[PDB]
Formats: C-alpha cells, structure tokens, sequence
RNA sequence: ACCGAUAGUGAACCAGUACCGUGAGGGAAAGGUGAAAAGCACCCCGGAAGGGGAGUGAAAUAGAACCUGAAACCGUGUGCUUACAAGUAGUCAGAGCCCGUUAAUGGGUGAUGGCGUGCCUUUUGUAGAAUGAACCGGCGAGUUACGAUUUGAUGCAAGGUU
RNA sequence: UAACUUGGGAGUCAGAACAUGGGUGAUAAGGUCCGUGUUCGAAAGGGAAACAGCCCAGACCACCAGCUAAGGUCCCAAAAU
RNA sequence: GACAAUGGUAGGAGAGCGUUCUAAGGGCGUUGAAGCAUGAUCGUAAGGACAUGUGGAGCGCUUAGAAGUGAGAAUGCCGGUG
C-alpha cells in the first residue's frame, strides 16, 4: 500500500500537532541552587537528599 | 525616404502563420491538421496522384 | 541536431518495463544536451531586382536629395594632401550638416583619405553610388565632373 | 421625504442630498439634471403615480461622469481549447439630490 | 537590547533541532539552560552552546546584564543537504539526506 | 443602484409565539410554523440571518391526522449498523412522544444548513398545555 | 538569433498566482492548481453576476409577500391590483417603501385593493 | 542581424578526465569576491566548527562555488478567523473586526446564505473508477534549400528577363 | 434572401439519443440496419431531484429594472393553503 | 443618427500583443541600467506604465528588417525540493 494522494502542508502539521517534547521534570537543588531532575542526584554538586553521592 | 521611416508599399507585404502556438490563434496543439490518421503524420500524406 | 551532436548512438534504456518514459538516443531534442530542432542553418540572404528598378532606385534616391535640397555642387576638390583638418573646414564652409556623402566622378585618392576619418563623411564616386549610402546622407556633395557622369550614367 | 425616479432602465429611491449612481447621463460635471420620471413621491405628503406623477421633478448636481471597477470577463469550455478574456468597466454618472419638485 | 548568535551548518535534522528549541523559546536564560542541561536529545549540547556565546556576547559587546535576559528568539533553518546513498537488495539504492541545521539564539533584555 | 435592505444582529427583533396543535392537522400546522421559524413572515426577511421568531407548540398530543395514516405512516430510523432499520407509526409516535412528532415534521421543511439548524433550535414543543417560558411573555398566534 | 526564455514566463505566471491570492493551501501557490482555479473563478463569476438579479428580484418578492399578508393580501393580488392602477414601482422599490415606510405601503396596497 | 554556462564543442574549469564495462566501447557534472587582497590585527563564547564585536573596503546584507539571488520547500512572529461540522475549496450575497491605498463609488479577514463533480487527452458520450502530470524552475515540436502553383506588391510591357 | 461559376485553404469518412416509417431480432435490448425530423456532437441558460441526446430556449458586455416560455405557486423553494 | 449582426469542436479568414537580434533616428543611466520583490495602476485581450525596496552597469523608445519568438501536460530531459 501507497499514499493515494500526497500529504498536504495543512494535514501533516495537524497530524504532527502531538509530536512534542516536554520540559523536564526539574527542581531547584536544595544544597547548590542549581537545576536537577527529580530523584536523582545533583550533578552539579553530587548531593541527594542532603548528602555527598 | 529616410532610413529610421522606412515603409513598405501597401499589401506587399503579410506576416506568415505560426502554428502549434496555442489556443487563441486558432493552429494551437494539432497545428491545423485534424486529429490522427495518415494525414496528421510527420511526414506523412500519400504521393499527389 | 541529433544526428550532428556527438554520442547518442544507444539506445538508453529497454523500450518496456522499466517504468520510464520510452527514449532511443542521450541525444534527442528534449534531452538537456540534445540535438536542436530546425533552428539556423548557413545560408545567403542575398536576392535580385531588375536592373530597371535598381536604376529606378538610384534616381529616385538622388531626386529626393534634389528635393529635400540635400544637393551641393561644387567645382572640383584640389587636395594635394590628405589633410582631414582641410576637409573639415571645407565641409565647415560649405555649411554641409552632419552626414555628408562627397561624390567624386573617379576614385579620388586624397580626398578619400581626407574625409576618411570624420564621422558621418562617406566617400564614394560616381560608379559607387549606391541607395544605402544616399539616403543615409544627409546632404550628397558631388564635383560638376561626378554629375555630369551621374546624368550620362542614369 | 423621499422619490422613486426612474432612469437608466432603473428606478431609485432618492432622498435630498444623497449621492446616487446611475446610467451614463448626456449631461457634464457640474451641470444639473431634472428627472422629470416620479414615480412615487413620500413622507408628510403621499402622492402616487399612475405611473408618473404629474409635474414631479428632481433636480440633481452631476459631481462625476465616471467607469466602474475593471471586470475581467473569463469563460471557458473544457477539453474543447476554447476560452474568452474581456475587459469591461461600465460607464456611470455620480449625482447629488438638490431638491424633490 | 538584544544579542545573537547563530551556529551555521550543525549537522543535525531542523526537525529534532527545533523539538528542543520549543522548549527554551521565550522562557529566562537561566531556567532555559537549565532546560538545555537537563533535556536528553542530541541537539541540547549544541543549543546550548548556542546560548552561552549569545549570552556571552550581551555581557562582553552591549555590556548587558546577563540575570536579566530572557530567549527572546529561538529558531532553527535549514542549512545545505549532504547527499547519501544506501545500498538496498537486488543493486538498488535508496538516498539518504544527511540534513544540517542554522542554529539561532537571541537573548534580549527587555529594554 | 443597489439600495437593498439587508437584515443584521443589531437590528433583528425576535418575538415569542404560543400556537396550539388541538384540532390542527400535522402537516398544515408544520408548514405554517416552520415559515413562521424561517422569517418568511417578516418583511425585513434577510436569507443569510435569521430573521426568524421563536414558536412554542402546545398540545401536540391532540395533533390530528387524515386517512389511516394513524397506522399506516410509518417512521424509519437507521442505527447505521446491519440490518439496523427500526420503525415507529405515525399513531404509535403521537402516543409515546408526540413531541418528537411535532419537531420532526416542522425541522423536515426546514433547510439542511446551519442556519436552518439553528431556526429549528427556536421550536418548543409541548405535549400538553402548558410551557415553562411564561418569562419570555410569549403571544397566542393564530393560524391561517 | 537565439531568443531564451527570458523573464515573461515567471511575468505571466505571477500575475496568475496574484489573481489568486487568498485562496487555500496549493491553490494560492502553485502556479497551474491556481490558473485552474481563477479559471473557475472566472466561469462562476459570469454565471453569478446573472444569477445574481435572479436572487435580488426574489429577496424583494418574498418581502413584498410579507408586506401584503400583514395588510391582508397576497403577493399576487397586491401586484395585479398595481397593474390594473397603473402603479410601474418595481419590485426593489415596493420593498424598500414597505421596509422604510409602512404608512406609504398601506397606500399603495388601499389603491391596488380599489383598482381589484 | 552566429552561442553566451541546461546555450555554444562532449569538454569556457587539469575532459575524452571522473565514472561504468572483461573488452570493443559508453561518458558526465563543474564559470563570476573585490577597482585593489586592501582576504577580517585585536577582544569575547566555543575543544573545534560557528558566531558577536572591532577593523579593511563605496559595499562584507562583496568574507572564499564569495555578482544578482526567482520558485518549489522549510521556519519565527503576528491582524482577522476556526473545536455541531459533510467542503473540486471557488464564486455571488453579507454582518462583525482590523487597517488606510497608484484615493479609487479603498485594502485584509470572513459568522452566515445561494450556486457550483479539477485540467489535459481521447471520445457517440468522461466528475469519471479511461490517459497524463509529486511540486517548482530551465530546456522541449511546421524549419531551411531548391523546384511547382496561387494570391498580394512593384517595374517594364509585345515584350519581359538574364 | 439567397443562388450559381471560377480559383486559394481545409477538416470530415467511430457518430449518439429521442420521435416516427420499416427490415432483422422475440411487435427483446441503452440491440442492429435503412427512411424522415429534432437535439447532442460543436450549446451555455430554465424545467425534468441528480441526468450529452427529453421539454423551453440559442449567452457581444454591464445593471440590486420589466414581460414571458417550459414548468410551477403548503414548507424545503420564487409564486394561489 | 438609425437598425442589423456578434454560442461554437475540426477547420478557413482577419487584426493584434510580447520576446532576442539588426539598421536608422532620437533618448535614458553610478543624482543608479537590466534583473528581482511588493503595491489599492491603466488597456477590449495578448499585455503597458508608475512608486518604493533590492541591485550595481547597462537599457528603453520610433519606423523598418530578421527569427533558435511565447509551454501546463509528451509514463518528456536536467536540476532543486517535497
Ligand atoms: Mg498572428
Ligand atoms: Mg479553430
Ligand atoms: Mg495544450
Ligand atoms: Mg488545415
Ligand atoms: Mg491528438
Ligand atoms: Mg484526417
Ligand atoms: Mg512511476
Ligand atoms: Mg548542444
Ligand atoms: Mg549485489
Ligand atoms: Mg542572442
Ligand atoms: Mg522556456
Ligand atoms: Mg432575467
Ligand atoms: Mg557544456
Ligand atoms: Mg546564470
Ligand atoms: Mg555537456
Ligand atoms: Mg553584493
Ligand atoms: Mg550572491
Ligand atoms: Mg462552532
Ligand atoms: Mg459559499
Ligand atoms: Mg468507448
Ligand atoms: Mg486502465
Ligand atoms: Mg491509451
Ligand atoms: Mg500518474
Ligand atoms: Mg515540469
Ligand atoms: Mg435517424
Ligand atoms: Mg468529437
Ligand atoms: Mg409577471
Ligand atoms: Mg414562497
Ligand atoms: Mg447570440
Ligand atoms: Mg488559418
Ligand atoms: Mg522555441
Ligand atoms: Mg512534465
Ligand atoms: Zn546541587
């Protein structure tokens, strides 16, 4: 099977209104102030949950 | 008579016909010939007689 | 054309089966590269009248300057040198306008060379008048000599 | 206060001081024209023609002898290679209303 | 006050580079590079390399300061196509673009 | 010159009717009311709004019909699924839901757009004498 | 000479995408799905400046058959009573008396009650 | 009154080359900074690439396949508009909103109503579920020579013409 | 208000429905083959729901004017509940 | 001034638009040519101007002459891009 008919500018970028990405799941680090994720270890500092990993 | 006001006698002269030109002229696409058989070949038509 | 253009000689691609249009030559008209169609092709644009009409010209051309007063006679040119600087107040003197044809009856040697180099002077003699040089003129100056063999001519 | 008049094969509904849009009048710009064709006349005083109303007149101002908008005339006929472009802006006048009789 | 940078010709598709611009388009300089650190897709490095030199040059050419700006474009165009081929069954082959990207960031203080 | 009235929001009046059923054939009465929807009665009628008035219909279960068509008009409906016909008479309708009646006679002559969706949307239809829109001080309408 | 095709192709093509302007999707871009479509254009906009008296004369006729019922008589006797009056209002103006002014409408329909 | 980089040689350029074929043989693509190289010292982000300044220059929005830079196509922003609706997508009618022009009985959008089954080819007849086109651009088809005939024009004329 | 003669240039040689006079077929076919007429072909507009060939009628262009044809006038949908 | 005609495939006839080049005349251009882009401009049509931006060196106009003179379709050729 085939595309009949091709895919216009107006249907592709419909179908692709769904195709995304999202903004991290993200928080300030208690200890340095930096960005993290989310249950994971400061990178930037190495602590979690107020201690040195 | 002045080389930038130059004029042919009257009649003497008559612009050729162009065809397969478009639609408008009236010899657009078929080009005066009809549609298929012998006659509308290149090169084509019987010997005269 | 095709025939003239160099390779072509193949056949690109089978007649059936591959889904492409069918073609027999790289070098056909509607290949980029290809063979042109007709197009131009050496030749003579030259043509003839009859002589009465060539002589029916000439006058006819020598009448309109008549008429347009564009007709100076002069005595004769007596240049031992060329000196365009001579021709050019000669011409100044007998207040010709911009394009002069100077018709002498034979080929004049320092004359010819004297104007040779003013734009809009054209020399020719009385044998070598023609209808382009005439009516581009704007004003014919010719010798007594030059007419009288102009008049026995035509 | 308000006239039916009758003219360029129309008829209008005119009241004193409107601008109006007609066929193309004999008449230049800045001249004044009279219909002498009163349908109806209206408001405080109803009179009504049969057809005409007899010695009703309007009087007008021409401002412009004008053409309308260029219409671009196309039509065609498929797979028969026939088709026709024309030009065409049609003539008109550009009157005020002075005054109804 | 504005400030730019662009990175010319990355080799990266404008469809997966402009996903993660989505992201940081309008928001802080901050939280979007904090968006870049954190973002797992292949473009986020390159992006946010993009940002620094952009931020960079607010404080270093316009004196700008740098805690007060925000991305204020964001944008990914097409750059020139590098041309593949690969080999597919029975001495077929099938192209493959190899797309590149214009890389965008302007950084902008408000005023 | 072109001088046509042309109806809009701003200056579109809509009147609430009352008009009862008892006694009135299904058809005529539909005819009436469905012009009545449309604005057909309105000398301002402007085709591209509605210029319409809102009808309420009482006593639509003492609409009448001519002939058998008590038992022999017949409603289908399909469920678009196979073999999915179903099948309700005339009688039977007026019996168990003659509203339902009255709006599908009046909605079938009106228009098949959004316009004529939305004049439809003006019809109440009332089984028995009274409506619930004494606040939208509707008048009595006469037929004919 | 050689004559290459120069600039009027791209000339005449953009004068037929501008004509389209507008129009959805491909159609206000591609150049022959345009030309197609003011050709359209063109057809539908003959046929409709014809259709189009068509459809005032019956916008005015429904109005003057309001007009009449509200005065207790039907489009077409109230016409053929301005015939027999002699009345040659045409059917634009009778709507815009009887939508501007009803007083002169009544008027008009007493004469083509008394021409009947 | 030959071409002007898809033209003209196959080849304007390191071309009978690259590439293809056992071989005979087939056979491309690819021109343009600027007047001058004055071809961007120096600073900044970056490993680099790349960029932002600074400077050269008339111009760098002429910075290296560097004159111009169309279209398809891909993005960012936005005025109007759209989530009860059945669409060959327009056309005619038409409120509301937003603008203000080659100043013209203006421009953009479009709630809602009427009408309306692409184009080409080929057919007795095609919305056709017959053919053809993914789109855009360039290129792509009654010509020239010599004879014949007819018509127009012109010169001369019982002659006309080499 | 055409007609004919002479000369330059053609295209056409697959036709279709409908009505009617006939053959063939089965007083079958949207069949087939002849005669006669119209329409389509090469004809848009109105009617016949939609519908080349049926009914009305032949679009030079513009109008938000009027009268009619076939066909229609309760609503869809213009005009007689 | 009157009043008559003006649907149309194959096809016949006529009048024109535009493109490149040549001749002659007459002009424009670094105080900005051609090309490109935009615009609410003009002509009965093919099409013709004007303004602004880009561009950076050539180009109109009149009369005549000559043609590699006009593309939307050829499962067309080449490039680019979906
Ligand atoms: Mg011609
Ligand atoms: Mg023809
Ligand atoms: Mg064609
Ligand atoms: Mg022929
Ligand atoms: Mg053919
Ligand atoms: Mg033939
Ligand atoms: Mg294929
Ligand atoms: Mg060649
Ligand atoms: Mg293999
Ligand atoms: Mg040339
Ligand atoms: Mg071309
Ligand atoms: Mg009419
Ligand atoms: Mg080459
Ligand atoms: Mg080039
Ligand atoms: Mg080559
Ligand atoms: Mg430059
Ligand atoms: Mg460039
Ligand atoms: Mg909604
Ligand atoms: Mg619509
Ligand atoms: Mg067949
Ligand atoms: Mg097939
Ligand atoms: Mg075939
Ligand atoms: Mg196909
Ligand atoms: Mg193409
Ligand atoms: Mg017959
Ligand atoms: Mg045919
Ligand atoms: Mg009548
Ligand atoms: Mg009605
Ligand atoms: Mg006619
Ligand atoms: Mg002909
Ligand atoms: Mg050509
Ligand atoms: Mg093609
Ligand atoms: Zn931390």
């Amino acid at each position: 099977a085939v595309p009949k008919r091709r895919t216009s500018k107006t249907r592709k970028n419909k179908r692709r209104t769904h195709f995304k990405i999202s903004v991290p799941g993200m928080t300030e680090c208690p200890n340095c102030g930096e960005y993290k994720l989310s249950h994971r270890v400061c990178k930037n500092c190495g602590s979690y949950n107020g201690e040195e990993v | 008579m002045k080389l930038h006001e130059l004029k042919p006698a009257e009649g003497s002269r008559k612009e050729r016909n162009r065809v397969g030109r478009g639609v408008a002229t009236g010899n657009g696409k078929t080009s005066g010939r009809g549609h298929k058989g012998q006659k509308a070949r290149s090169g084509g038509g019987v010997r005269p007689g | 054309n095709r025939s003239a253009v160099s390779g072509g000689g193949r056949k690109p691609w089978k007649q059936k089966g591959t889904g492409r249009a069918r073609q027999g030559t790289i070098r056909a008209p509607q290949w980029r590269g290809g063979g042109i169609v007709f197009g131009p092709t050496p030749r003579s644009y030259a043509y003839k009248m009859p002589k009465k009409m060539r002589r029916l010209a000439l006058r006819s051309a020598l009448s309109f300057k008549a008429q347009e007063n564009g007709l100076t006679v002069v005595d004769a040119f007596n240049f031992e040198a060329p000196k365009t600087k001579e021709f050019k107040n000669v011409l100044s003197t007998l207040e010709q306008p911009k394009k002069v044809l100077v018709v002498t009856e034979n080929e004049d040697v320092n004359v010819e060379l004297s104007a040779r180099n003013i734009p809009g002077v054209q020399v020719t003699t009385a044998q070598g008048l023609n209808v382009l040089d005439i009516t581009n003129a704007d004003s014919l100056v010719i010798t007594e000599a030059a007419a009288k063999k102009v008049e026995e001519v035509l | 206060m308000f006239a039916i008049i009758e003219t360029g094969g129309k008829q209008i509904k005119v009241e004193e001081g409107q601008e109006i849009f007609v066929e193309k009048l004999d008449v230049n710009e800045g001249d004044t024209f009279t219909f002498d064709k009163v349908l109806f006349v209206g408001g405080d005083s109803v009179k009504v023609g049969a057809p005409t109303v007899e010695g009703a007149t309007v009087t007008a101002t021409v401002n412009k002898q004008g053409r309308g908008k260029k219409i671009t005339v196309f039509t065609y006929k498929r797979r028969k290679n026939s088709k026709r472009k024309k030009g065409h802006r049609q003539p008109y006048t550009k009157l005020t209303i002075d005054k109804i009789n | 006050m504005e400030a730019k940078a662009v990175a010319r010709t990355i080799r990266i598709a404008p469809r997966k580079v402009r996903l993660v611009l989505d992201l940081i388009r309008g928001k802080n300089a901050a939280e979007a590079i904090a968006i870049l650190k954190l973002t797992n897709k292949a473009s986020s490095p390159v992006i946010e390399k993009v940002l620094m030199s952009a931020l960079a040059n607010a404080e270093h050419n316009y004196d700008m300061n740098t805690d007060e700006l925000v991305v204020k474009e964001a944008y990914a165009n097409e750059g020139p196509t590098l041309k593949r081929f690969r080999p597919r069954a029975q001495g077929r082959a099938s192209a493959i673009n190899k797309r590149t990207s214009h890389i965008t960031i302007v950084v902008s203080d408000g005023k | 010159m072109r001088q046509t009235f042309m109806a809009n929001e701003s200056n579109i009046e809509r009147k609430w009717y009352v008009i009862d059923a008892e006694g009135q054939t299904l058809g005529r009465l539909s005819s009436e009311v469905a012009s009545i929807l449309r604005g057909k009665n309105k000398v301002t009628y402007t085709p591209h709004v509605d210029t319409g008035d809102y009808v309420i219909v009482i006593n639509a279960s003492k609409i009448e019909f001519t002939g058998n068509k008590e038992t022999d008009k017949v409603y289908y409906r399909h469920s678009n699924h196979p073999g999915g016909i179903k099948s309700i008479t005339a009688g039977e309708l007026r019996r168990t839901n003659p509203e339902r009646l009255i709006e599908n006679s009046i909605k079938g002559m009106l228009p098949s757009t959004r316009l004529g969706e939305k004049q439809g949307k003006k019809l109440f239809v009332y089984g028995g004498a009274e409506h619930p829109h004494a606040a939208q001080q509707p008048e009595n309408y006469e037929l004919r | 000479p050689r004559v290459k095709g120069g600039t009027v192709t791209r000339a005449r093509r953009k004068k037929t995408i501008k004509l389209a302007k507008g129009y959805f999707g491909s159609k206000h871009t591609l150049y022959k799905v345009a030309k197609q479509q003011v050709m359209k254009s063109g057809q539908y906009a003959f046929r409709d400046r014809r259709q189009r008296k068509r459809d005032f004369r019956k916008l005015w006729i429904t109005r003057i058959n309001a007009a009449a019922r509200q005065h207790e008589m039907s489009y077409s006797r109230l016409m053929n009573g301005l015939k027999k009056a002699g009345i040659d209002i045409n059917r634009k103006m009778l709507s815009e008396i009887a939508i501007s002014d009803e007083k002169a409408f009544a008027q008009l329909v007493t004469k083509a009650k008394d021409a009947l």
